[PDB]
C-alpha cells in the first residue's frame, strides 16, 4: 500500500480536510502570501487595441497548517504533489485584464513540503490592458502594468506581499522587436481604507527602430523634398499642374500608412503625422500658386494691358532683389510700307508678350524663397 | 472546528428551489446597483455598446441566521453561490449571446441573514444612434435590469441612490461619459397579468473630435475649395480638366469612406453626408462648364461664324459689369506685290475674329468663377451651419 | 416548515416524479403543444452571410397531468414556479440555424398551476439563415422564415399547433433601417409521412430607402451622365483622353462599392450592376472612336491624300443631314514671282490641310447621335 | 410505470456496462452499417483548401443484451435512451482540419425489442481537399471523406457500406456548385490487416456564370484595348496615357486574379498564364512606343539621316506594308536675292522634318503587324 | 460477465493521485513519441506555427495487472483515462491558449500493466523568424516537451527513436519539410532546484518559391526597368514627367505592400527591403534631373544668356566623348529694314538652337549612368 497512499489519505480523508476554510489559528490571524514574478517571453505588443500578450510564471507561497506530519510514521516522505483542486487557495488573479475574466483554470498539482509550507507555480498567458503613448512613433518607451488582486478575500484576512523588489526573468526568449530596460515592482496599499491590498509589476520596453527608420521616415522625407521642385519647372511645359497632385496623392499614401499603425489618438499626435500636415498645406498652397503663375504667364496685349506700376515694381525692383537678371511707284511703295508698318506692329506686340513672360518668371522665383524659408521654421518648430 | 460545525448546522436541510420568505404571499425585497469598470466600445456600424460592469444584489432570508454566542463569535461566512436562493435579473435588451449574468463569486452571509452577491459580468446592449451630426454628437442608450419570472407582487425590486457608482472607472480616450443617472418604472406586459418592474440606467456618453476632424473634416475643405480654381486657369495652358478629374476622384473617395464608417439608418439626413453630396453636385456641374468653355476657344472663321446676338451681348455689355472692360515689268512687280498685300490683309481679317473667339470665352469662364464663388461662400453657411 | 416547502417535496419526492417518460397515458397518445412567438426587437440583416438576427419569445403550453394538487391541503397556493430543467419539456428548437446550435437557450424558471398546465417563456436570440434577393436593391423586399421542430419526439406523439395566427409585436422598439409588412404563421404537415409536423413563421420585411439612394444612386446617374462630354471636346486641347479614362476609373469604382453589399450570386444580379456595365461598355467604344476621330484630324497631303468619296460624302452630304452648316527688272521679276508662287503653294497646302480637320468634326458629331440613341434605348429595356 | 420498470431493467438490473464490447465469442466483430446523408453544401475555399459541409450519418449495429420480452411488461416495441448510455463504435472523420473529431450533438438512441440500434446524430465537418485551379471557370473537384474508429480495429469491427452511393433527399440545392456523383468506396490493405474505412468521394462540378461575365469578358477587352497606341499619331501628346493604364489595369487584374486564386508551385491557371503574356506584351508597347516618339522629334538641325536610312524605310519597306508616299537697283536685287535663299533654305529644311516624319510613321506600322501575329501564335499554348 | 467482474475489482481500490511506482524512491519510466498529421498554417507576420499531432504516452503500471489464465484468457481492456493516473506532458513555448490537451481518449491496458495511450493534440507556437533572403528562406521551428511538476528524481522521459513519424501526413502546398529531428535535454532552472527534463523536435521547412516571384518580383523588375527609359523621350513631347511619376508611385505601393506583408523584425535588413529602397532612391534622383533638363530646353536670349564654360564643355567636348557628335531710296530703305528683320531673327534662331543641343546632351550622360549602376547594383545586391 506505498507510503504516500497512507500519508494522503490521512491527510485527505477522516480528518476532513473541508477544502473552503481559511487557515487560520484565531479570528485576527492573517495569511501571508508571497508573490514573485518571472518573465519567459514578452509575445508582442499591439498599438492599434492597446492589448499587451505575456507568458509568465508566478508563484505563490503562504503557509497552511493543516497539512503537516511526521516524517517517521509514514516512513521518509516529506514531499508530496497534491492537485490544486482539493485546497484551499487564495485566489489572486489579474485585476486588468483586456478581455474582462476575471477567472483562471487550476489543473497543475501543487507542492507541499513537511512543516506546512506551499508552493504554486501555475502557467499562465496573459492579456492585459496598458497606456500606449505614440508622441515619437519610431522611438518611443512604454510603461505597462500588471495588477494581481485577491478576488474572494480582501484584507484583514490576507496579507499580499512582494518576495523580490524585481521580477527576474532567467527564462526570457529575446524578442526582435522590444528590448527590456527594468522590471520593478511595488505594494501599494491605502489608509483611507482597511481592505485594499495590492501588488503591482509594471513594464518599461524601449523600441528597436529599424524596420521603420527603413520603410517609412526615409520615403517621406524623399517625397517631401520633392515638393520644391514645381517652382522651377518651365511654364512652357505643361506639366505644372501634372507635377503638384501628383506630390499630394503620394503624401496622401504615407499618412493613411502611418495612421493604421496608431491607434486612434485623442490629445498626442505623433510628430511623425504634424509634419505630413504641414507639407500637404505647403502643396496646397503651391498648387494655387502655381495657377496664378500659369494665368500671369499667358497674357498678350489684345486681352490684357499692363499697368504702370507693374512694370516697375515687378520689372526693374524685384528683379535686382532676387539676384536675377536679363507711275506705278507710287503703289509699290505704298504696298511696301505697309508691309513694313505691319512687321513693326507684329515686333511690338512680340515684345509686350514677352514683357509679361518675364513678369511670370519673376513672380514664380519670389515664391521659391518663400518657401524654402517658411519649410525650415516648420520643422524647427516640431 | 467551529466554522466546519456552523458550516454544516446551516446546510443541513437546505433547498435552494424555494423562495426565503417566512411567510407566504410576502415579497421579498431586493436591492440592486450596477458600477461600471471600463467601457471597451462603441460600434456604431452595427449600433452596440458593450460594457464591463459589477452588480451588486442584497437580499434578505429567515433560514440562513445563527446565534453568534453558541459559536466562536463568528458573524461573517462566504458559501458558494451555487447552494442558496438567488433573484434572477437579466438584461432584457441584450444584443449577443445568452441572457444570465456570470455568477460565480462567492455570496457573503451575515449573523442576521443579510445575503450579498457582486458578481462580475459583461454586456453587449444594443442602443440606436443618432447620426444628425456625426460629429459633436451626442448618444444616449440605456441598459434594462428586471426579474424574467417574478412579478411585482413577489421581488418588489428596489434601486439604491441615483447614479451608477463609478469610483473605479479606467478612462477612455475617445468617449467621455457626463450622466450615468438611473430610474425605475412599472410595466404591464401584454402577454402577462400582473404588474412588472424594471431598473434602467442610461449613459450620456460624448464624443471627442480630434480623429474625424483632422482626418475627416479639414482635408475636404481643401478639395471643396479647390473647384473655383479651374476658372482662372487659361484656356491655353492644357491642363484644364485634369484638375477637375482630380477633385471628382478625391470626392468619389471621400464618400466612400464616410459611407463606409456610417450605419445605414434612414430615419434622418447627416448634415455631411448631404453636404458632400451637394459639393460632388456642383463639381459635376463644373466639369460642363469647362468643356463647353474650352470650345468657344478653339472656334475658327472658317468653321464657325458669329452672331449678332453674341457680339452683342458677350463683347460689349457683359464686361462692363465685370469690371473686366474691354482693351510688262514693273505691271507684274505691281501684280506680285499686291497679291502678297492682299494676302496678308486676309490673315489679319481672320486673327481678328479669332481674338474675338478667345475673348467671348474668357468673359464666359470669368461669370462662371463669380457663380460659383457667391454660392460655395453660401454653401458652407448651411448644410454645415450647424454641426 | 413552509407551505411551498412541503408542496415540492410532496410532489416530487413521493411520487419520484422522473423526467424521462411522456405523460401520456395511452401508448398511441399525442401531447399538444400550444405556441405563440412574440417579437420583441428585429436586430439585423446581413446581406453577404445571409442571417438574420432576431429576439423573441416562445410560448409553449403543453397540459401535465401529474402535477396536480389541492389548493386547500397545501395552504393557498395555486401557482408554483419550478426550475426548468425538473420538468419533461418537448425539446423545440429553431432547426435551420445558421451554425450547429441545435440547442435552446439558459434556463428560466416554469409556472405550473393547480391544473398542471405548464407554461414556458425562455428568452433567446436566433441567428437564422434567410434567401437574400437584391434585384431592386434600394427597394428590395426580403422573406425570412423560421422554423420550429421537434428535437427528440416526432409526430404520433407531439401535436404542435398554432394558438393564433399572427405572431404579436408586445414590447417592440421599432427599427430604423428595416420595415415590417407582416408576421403570418403557418403549419406544415407531410401527408405521405405521418412524422413530420413543424411551424414555421416567416417574416416579411420592407427596406427603407433613404441612405443608398442619395448615396450610390445619384452619384452613379452623376458619373454616368459625364460619358457624353466626350464627344464635344475641341479634338485640339490634346486632352481627349484624360476624360474618358477617368470616367471609366471613377464607374470602376461605383461598381467596386456595389459588389460588396451583393452576395456572390449565379441567379440575380441588381439593376445598377447592369447599368453600370453597359455604361463601361459605351465607354469602351467612346474610347475606340475618340482614338479613330484623333487620328483623322492629324493629316496633311504630304502624307495622306483625300479620296474622292470621302471628300464628296463627308462634306457635303452628311454635313446636311445633322444640320451643320460650313535687264536688273527682268531678275527683280524673276524673285518676286518665285515669292508669290511660294506663297500661293503654301496657301493652297494650307487649304487642303483645313479639310481633314472638318470631317473629324463631322465624324464625331455623327458618333454623338449613335451613343446618345443606344444609351436612352438601352435604359428604356432595362427598366 | 411499466415502460419506467423496463427502462429499468436493461440498464441497472442486467449491469450493461458502457465500456463492454457486445460481443459473445472471443472473435465475433460487431457488423457496422453506415449510411451517409447529405444535407447541403457550404464552401469549397480554394485559398486554404478546405470545404465545408453538413450532414447525418446513419449507424446501425446488433446488441444481445438490449433485448427484452414484448407483450410482457407492457406490450412496449421501442424506447428513447439517450446516446450516452449504450457502448458506441465511435465513427469519427480522419482528415478534418481543425480538429473536430466527432459529431456535433449527441441525439437519442431507438432501440427494438430485436435488439437492432439505429443512431442519427447530425454532424457538420469541415474536411481537406486538394483543389486543381488548372481550368478555373471550367473545373471539376474530387473531396474525400474518410470515416474510421479511433477506439477499435478491424479485430473487433466490420464496418460495411450499406449502398454504393450517398443518401441525398434533403439536399437544399447548391447556388454555386452542381454534383455529378457521390459513390463510397471500402478499402482494406492486404498488408494490413487491422485497417478498414469508408470513403464517400465527392464530385462537384461549377456553373460558370459570375466568373464568366464578370472576370474574362473584361480581361479580353483590355487585351483588345492594348493595341490601340498604335493607331494614334505622334502629334496629339496622349500617346503615354493609354499605355501606361492599360499596364496598370492589368496588373490589378492580375492581383485580384491571384487574390481568388492562389496559384501555388504546383499548377498556374490558365487566365493566370495569359496575363503575363498580355503585360510582356504592354511593356514592350511602352518600349517601341518611347522609340517612335523620339524618331518623331527629329530636326536636320540635330540628327543627321544616313542614306542606308532612306533607303531602307522611303523605298522599301512601305510596299510591304501596303503604305502609299504622296544705282539702287543693285541693291534692291541683293536683298531680294537674299530672302529668296532664306526661303529655300527654309524649305529645304521642312522637306528633311517631314522625311523624318514619315519615317517615323513607316516604323509605327510595322509593329503593328507583329503584335498582331505574335498574339495570335502566343494564344494556342497559353490557351489552348 | 467475466469482463465485467474483472473490471469491477481492476478499478474498485485505485487512487488515481498516487505514482504508480511500487517503491518511493524510484523514477517511473515514461516513453514519449510524436506523430503529424497535417502543417495548418505557418503565419509570418505574427510569428506563430499550427500544427495537428498524435502525442504518444506508454508507460508501465505497478497495480492495475492481472493474469490471463483465469478470466478466460483477457489480455487487454479499455478504459476512459478520467480514472487512472497520466504524467504531466505540457508545451513549454505555447503561444495562444491554455496548455491543457486531452483526455477524452480512453487508454489501453494489458495483463502486464502497460498503458499505451494516444490523444489527439492542436498546437499553436511561437518561432522567431529570419527573412533574409525573403522569397527563398529557410525556417526553423521547435517544439517543446516535458514535465511541470516531477523533476529527474520520479519521472524521467524517453524518447522512442529521433524523428517524428510521417506515415499519416497530408503535404502542404506552399511548405516542404525536410527534417524532423528530436533530442532530449537535461536543464536546471533558476526559480527552482533540481535538475528537469524535456524532449524538443525540430521542424525544419523551405518555402516553395511560386507565389511571390510571380506577384511581387515580376511587376518589380518591369517598374525598374521603365525607369530608365524617360532619357530618351525628346523634351517636345511632354509627356516624361507622367512617366517618371508613374514608376514612382508604383514603388510606393509596392513598399506599402512589403511592409504589410512581411514581419517588422529589427535585427537584419532584408534583402528586398534594400533593394526597393536602393531603387526608389534611384527613381527619386531621376525626376530632379529630368526638371533640370526641361528648364534648360525652355531658354532663350531673351532671358538667359549663355556662359562660355557652358560653350567650352557642351558642344565643344562632352558630345566627342559620348560618340555624340525719287521713290527708290524708299523702298530701298523699306526692303532694307524687312532683311535687317530676317538677319535679327535668323541671329535668335542660331542661340536659341544652341540651347537645345544642352539638354540633349545632359540627358544622354545621365543616360549612361543609370544603366551602369542599376544593372550592377540589380545584379549585386540581389545576387
Ligand atoms: C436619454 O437621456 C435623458 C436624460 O439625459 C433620459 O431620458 C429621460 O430622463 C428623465 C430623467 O431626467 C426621465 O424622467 C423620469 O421619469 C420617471 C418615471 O417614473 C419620473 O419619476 C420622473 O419624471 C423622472 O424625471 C425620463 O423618463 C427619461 N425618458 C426617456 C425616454 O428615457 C435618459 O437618461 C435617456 N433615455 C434613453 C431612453 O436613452
Ligand atoms: C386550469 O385552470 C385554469 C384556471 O383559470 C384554467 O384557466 C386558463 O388558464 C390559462 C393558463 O394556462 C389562462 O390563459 C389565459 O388566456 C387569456 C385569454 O387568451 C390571456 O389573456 C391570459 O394571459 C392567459 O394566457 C386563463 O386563465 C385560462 N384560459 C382561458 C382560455 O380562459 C385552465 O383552462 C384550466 N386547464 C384545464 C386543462 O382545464
Ligand atoms: C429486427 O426487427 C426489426 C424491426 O423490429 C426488423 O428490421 C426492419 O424492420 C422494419 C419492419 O418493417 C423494416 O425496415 C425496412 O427498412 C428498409 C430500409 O431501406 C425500408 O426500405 C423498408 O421499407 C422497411 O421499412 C424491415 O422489414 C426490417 N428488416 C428486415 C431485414 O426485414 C427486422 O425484423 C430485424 N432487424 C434486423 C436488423 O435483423
Ligand atoms: C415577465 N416576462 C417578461 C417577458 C415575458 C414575461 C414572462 C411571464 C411569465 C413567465 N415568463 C415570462
Amino acid at each position: 500500500a506505498n507510503a504516500e497512499e497512507k500519508l494522503m489519505d490521512d491527510l485527505l480523508n477522516k480528518t476532513r480536510y473541508n477544502n473552503l476554510i481559511r487557515p487560520a489559528t484565531s479570528s485576527s490571524q492573517l495569511i501571508s502570501i508571497k508573490l514573485q514574478l518571472s518573465l519567459a517571453q514578452l509575445i508582442s505588443v499591439n498599438e492599434r487595441e492597446q492589448i499587451m500578450t505575456t507568458n509568465v510564471w508566478l508563484k505563490q507561497e503562504w503557509t497552511d497548517y493543516r497539512l503537516t506530519w511526521n516524517s517517521s510514521r509514514y516512513e521518509g516522505v516529506n514531499i508530496l504533489r497534491i492537485p490544486a483542486k482539493r485546497i484551499w487557495l487564495p485566489d489572486i488573479v489579474l485585476y486588468n485584464n483586456a478581455d474582462g475574466t476575471y477567472e483562471v483554470s487550476v489543473y497543475t498539482n501543487l507542492i507541499v513540503r513537511s512543516n506546512g509550507s506551499v508552493l504554486w507555480l501555475p502557467p499562465a498567458i496573459y492579456k492585459s490592458a496598458c497606456k500606449i503613448e505614440v508622441k515619437y512613433f519610431p522611438f518611443d518607451q512604454q510603461n505597462c502594468t500588471l495588477k494581481f488582486r485577491s478576488w474572494t478575500y480582501d484584507h484583514t484576512e490576507i496579507d499580499m506581499v512582494l518576495m523580490t523588489p524585481t521580477a527576474s526573468m532567467d527564462d526570457f526568449t529575446p524578442s526582435g522587436e522590444w528590448d527590456i530596460v527594468a522590471l520593478p515592482g511595488r505594494r501599494t496599499v491605502n489608509p483611507q481604507d482597511p481592505s485594499y491590498v495590492d501588488v503591482t509589476y509594471d513594464f518599461i520596453i524601449k523600441r528597436k527602430p529599424l524596420f521603420y527608420t527603413i520603410n517609412l521616415i526615409i520615403p517621406c522625407v524623399l517625397t517631401t523634398l520633392l515638393a520644391i521642385l514645381v517652382f522651377y519647372l518651365p511654364s512652357d511645359c505643361g506639366e505644372k499642374m501634372t507635377l503638384c497632385i501628383s506630390v499630394l496623392l503620394a503624401l496622401t499614401f504615407f499618412l493613411l500608412l502611418i495612421s493604421k499603425i496608431v491607434p486612434p489618438t485623442s490629445l498626442d499626435v505623433p510628430l511623425i503625422g504634424k509634419y505630413l500636415m504641414f507639407t500637404m498645406v505647403l502643396v496646397t498652397f503651391s498648387i494655387v500658386t502655381s495657377v496664378c503663375v500659369l494665368n500671369v504667364h499667358h497674357r498678350s496685349p489684345s486681352t490684357h494691358t499692363m499697368a504702370p506700376w507693374v512694370k516697375r515694381c515687378f520689372l526693374h525692383k524685384l528683379p535686382t532683389f532676387l539676384f536675377m537678371k536679363r507711275p506705278d511707284l507710287a503703289e509699290i511703295l505704298e504696298e511696301v510700307s505697309y508691309i513694313a508698318n505691319r512687321f513693326r506692329n507684329q515686333d511690338e506686340d512680340q515684345s509686350v508678350v514677352e514683357d509679361w513672360k518675364y513678369v511670370a518668371m519673376v513672380v514664380d522665383r519670389l515664391f521659391l524663397w518663400v518657401f524654402m524659408f517658411v519649410c525650415v521654421l516648420g520643422t524647427v518648430g516640431l | 472546528a467551529t466554522e466546519e460545525r456552523l458550516f454544516h448546522k446551516l446546510f443541513s436541510h437546505y433547498n435552494q428551489f424555494i423562495r426565503p420568505v417566512e411567510n407566504v404571499s410576502d415579497p421579498v425585497t431586493v436591492h440592486f446597483e450596477v458600477a461600471i469598470t471600463q467601457l471597451a466600445n462603441v460600434d456604431e456600424v452595427n449600433q452596440i455598446m458593450e460594457t464591463n460592469l459589477w452588480l451588486r444584489h442584497i437580499w434578505n432570508d429567515y433560514k440562513l441566521r445563527w446565534d453568534p454566542m453558541e459559536y466562536d463569535g463568528i458573524e461573517t461566512l462566504r458559501v458558494p453561490a451555487d447552494k442558496i436562493w438567488k433573484p434572477d435579473i437579466v438584461l432584457y435588451n441584450n444584443a449577443v449571446g445568452d441572457f444570465q449574468v456570470e455568477g460565480k463569486t462567492k455570496a457573503l452571509l451575515k449573523y442576521n441573514g443579510m445575503i450579498t452577491w457582486t458578481p462580475p459580468a459583461i454586456f453587449k446592449s444594443s442602443c440606436p444612434m443618432d447620426i444628425t451630426f456625426f460629429p459633436f454628437d451626442h448618444q444616449n442608450c440605456s441598459l434594462k435590469f428586471g426579474s424574467w419570472t417574478y412579478d411585482k407582487a413577489e421581488i418588489d425590486l428596489l434601486i439604491i441612490g441615483s447614479k451608477v457608482d463609478m469610483n473605479d472607472f479606467w478612462e477612455n480616450s475617445e468617449w467621455e461619459i457626463i450622466d450615468a443617472s438611473g430610474y425605475k418604472h412599472d410595466i404591464k406586459y401584454n402577454c402577462c397579468e400582473e404588474i412588472y418592474t424594471d431598473i434602467t440606467y442610461s449613459f450620456y456618453i460624448r464624443r471627442l473630435p480630434m480623429f474625424y476632424t483632422i482626418n475627416l473634416i479639414i482635408p475636404c475643405l481643401f478639395i471643396s475649395f479647390l473647384t473655383v480654381l479651374v476658372f482662372y486657369l487659361p484656356s491655353d495652358c492644357g491642363e484644364k480638366v485634369t484638375l477637375c478629374i482630380s477633385v471628382l476622384l478625391s470626392l468619389t473617395v471621400f464618400l466612400l469612406v464616410i459611407t463606409e464608417t456610417i450605419p445605414s439608418t434612414s430615419l434622418v439626413v447627416p448634415l455631411v453626408g448631404e453636404y458632400l453630396l451637394f459639393t460632388m453636385i456642383f463639381v459635376t456641374l463644373s466639369i460642363v462648364v469647362t468643356v463647353f468653355v474650352l470650345n468657344i476657344h478653339y472656334r475658327t472663321p472658317t468653321t464657325h461664324t458669329m452672331p449678332r446676338w453674341v457680339k452683342t451681348v458677350f463683347l460689349k455689355l457683359l464686361p462692363q459689369v465685370l469690371l473686366m472692360r474691354w482693351p510688262p515689268e514693273l505691271a507684274d512687280i505691281l501684280n506680285e506685290v499686291q497679291y502678297i498685300a492682299n494676302r496678308f490683309r486676309s490673315q489679319n481679317e481672320t486673327k481678328e475674329v479669332e481674338d474675338d473667339w478667345k475673348y467671348v470665352a474668357m468673359v464666359v469662364d470669368r461669370v462662371f468663377l463669380w457663380v460659383f464663388i457667391i454660392v460655395c461662400v453660401f454653401g458652407t453657411a448651411g448644410l454645415f451651419l450647424q454641426p
